[PDB]
């Protein structure tokens, strides 16, 4: 974000983030197990506060 | 007014979950049970006794009245 060439940009990219992948697992983006949301508490005493 | 000035409390932390993503009346068996007989295997010993102490004497003295009521033949062996 700023003055800069959409172009000039894209290119310095393909110059230094070369790196391709062979196998297609490399092009693979892993899906994240679930997250399970729990109604519950936590109570961290401290009268001291 | 009553909650606040209870007790000065420092470092304890307490976890627990809605009721809903909970058992009401978890492992009755396994962890349920077992306690009701530790308990009550407690103190059986420490109430029974009296009890029992009082249902002899209940018994007996029950029992004792009655027999003051039935007639002994070493009365009558005189006629």
């Amino acid at each position: 974000a700023g003055g800069i060439s959409h172009k000039e940009l894209v290119d310095a990219a393909r110059q230094h983030f070369s790196g391709v992948s062979f196998t297609y697992k490399e092009d693979a983006v892993p899906i994240l197990p679930r997250c399970r949301f729990t109604g519950s508490e936590i109570r961290a005493r401290d009268d001291a506060l | 007014i009553h909650f606040g000035n209870l007790a000065r409390v420092r470092h304890i932390i307490t976890y627990s979950l809605s009721p809903f993503e909970q058992r009401a009346i978890p492992n009755i068996f396994s962890d349920a049970l077992p306690n009701v007989w530790r308990r009550f295997s407690s103190q059986v010993f420490k109430v029974a006794p009296p009890f029992l102490g009082a249902y002899l004497l209940y018994s007996w003295g029950t029992q004792e009245f009655e027999r003051l009521k039935r007639k002994n033949p070493a009365d009558y062996e005189n006629d």
